[PDB]
């Protein structure tokens, strides 16, 4: 029974256990962790079940939750599944990890859980409650269905805007230039359905995740140590008002969570 | 002539190329400079995914043209490997990763030489040139080291 978000461990102790080889790559990983350790004290290992990008981002977003974001507060959000599925029947090709009711229940849960965290009186109580939330398997995976649906919705908006000659974030031009992702239908069948199952997110889909939940995602990419990509931000130039969450990716294949002293369980 | 290749980080790579160079050539240059395997690379220009066998001229790419690099590498997968000692190690991997790449990672993490490594999944010895997906090794599968 893998833990969703493992208990925090001292970051250099974690590094030491994980990278023991006498090789340039191990040395690079250790140097990367050293630099991360200047700003973060601990690491929580995130479960690598192909939901990791969503789990890590959402855990960080919700565990820091001081307000319910307006986009999540909006009543219209609850009308979205019926609005979209009625309009685009191909959305019924959604693979679950009826449809309108199931997605709606997921979005309702996301809103309710996030609001419950935001309404707590102390940051400590919020952190503890968020930890417990990510030990309820069923509820947790429902949250990721909500997030995947928000990614699909945002992709539809950007696609339709782009097709009308309207201004769009540039990543969306690249997202839909991919041969397996030329339209929202292909994005769903070839990329999103696989999320949490047989495949995770590409870098261009990290942008889409950031826009879906309106959080800026800062990633320490240890493999890019000593280059300008060592700290990579999704999206590159985000709205100033989006909260920032930080992840670590050793070599672009999985995302764990770095933790500040002021974020510690103890 | 000079062309630019921009990543989804706005990092810009400058390449010296010729009009008759192919997209395959360009990916090879990107591998040389960035260490990115050609099979992970997509190059996009004017909203089109460029094909390996066509030339820059074929795509009207000229001096100062900017291509965009959009990688296929996905994040979010772990597998487990049990060593000859009995220790369990956790690797961060991609379904397209080769067995050879996995053995190299075991060396980086544990110091075990790839030449000494025999990996088993579902009774099968795994061949170096094949990918995790070729063997239907999924997230949180366990491989055995002998």
């Amino acid at each position: 029974g893998p833990l969703s978000v493992a208990p925090e461990m001292d970051i250099m102790d974690y590094c030491k256990k994980e990278w023991r080889g006498n090789t340039q790559k191990a040395t690079c990983m250790k140097m990367g962790y050293e630099e991360v350790s200047q700003k973060f004290t601990s690491i929580r290992r995130v479960r690598g079940d192909n939901y990791a990008a969503l789990r890590a981002t959402l855990f960080q977003a919700m565990s820091q939750a001081v307000g319910l974001p307006p986009w999540l507060q909006d009543p219209e959000l609850m009308l979205l599944p019926e609005k979209l599925i009625s309009k685009y029947n191909w959305i019924k090709q959604w693979k679950l990890g009826d449809l309108v009711d199931k997605i709606k229940e997921s979005l309702t849960l996301l809103r309710k859980k996030w609001a419950g965290l935001a309404e707590m009186r102390t940051a400590e109580a919020r952190q503890i409650a968020c930890d417990e939330l990510f030990t309820n398997e069923a509820e947790e995976y429902s949250l990721y269905e909500a997030v995947k649906f928000l990614m699909l919705n945002r992709a539809i908006e950007l696609y339709n805007d782009k097709e009308k000659g309207k201004e769009v974030p540039f990543f969306s031009v690249l997202l839909f230039a991919r041969d397996t992702s030329n339209d929202p239908g292909q994005l769903l069948r070839n990329h999103l359905n696989q999320v949490g199952h047989t495949g995770g997110l590409e870098q261009v889909e990290m942008f889409l995740l950031a826009y879906a939940v309106r959080h800026t995602i800062q990633v320490y990419r240890l493999s890019k140590y000593n280059t300008e990509e060592f700290i990579t931000v999704y999206p590159t130039d985000p709205p100033k008002d989006w909260p920032v969450v930080t992840l670590i990716a050793e070599d672009d294949r999985h995302y764990n969570i770095p933790v500040r002293v002021c974020e510690e369980t103890s | 002539m000079q062309i630019f290749v921009k990543t989804l980080t706005g990092k810009t790579i400058t390449l010296e190329v010729e009009p008759s160079d192919t997209i395959e050539n360009v990916k090879a240059k990107i591998q040389d400079k960035e260490g990115i395997p050609p099979d992970q690379q997509r190059l996009i220009f004017a909203g089109k995914q460029l094909e390996d066998g066509r030339t820059l001229s074929d795509y009207n790419i000229q001096k100062e043209s900017t291509l965009h690099l959009v990688l296929r590498l996905r994040g979010g997968m772990q597998i487990f490997v049990k060593t000859l000692t009995g220790k369990t190690i956790t690797l961060e991997v991609e379904p397209s990763d080769t067995i050879e790449n996995v053995k190299a990672k075991i060396q980086d993490k544990e110091g075990i030489p790839p030449d000494q490594q025999r990996l088993i999944f579902a009774g099968k010895q795994l061949e170096d040139g094949r990918t995790l997906s070729d063997y239907n090794i999924q997230k949180e599968s366990t491989l055995h080291l002998v």
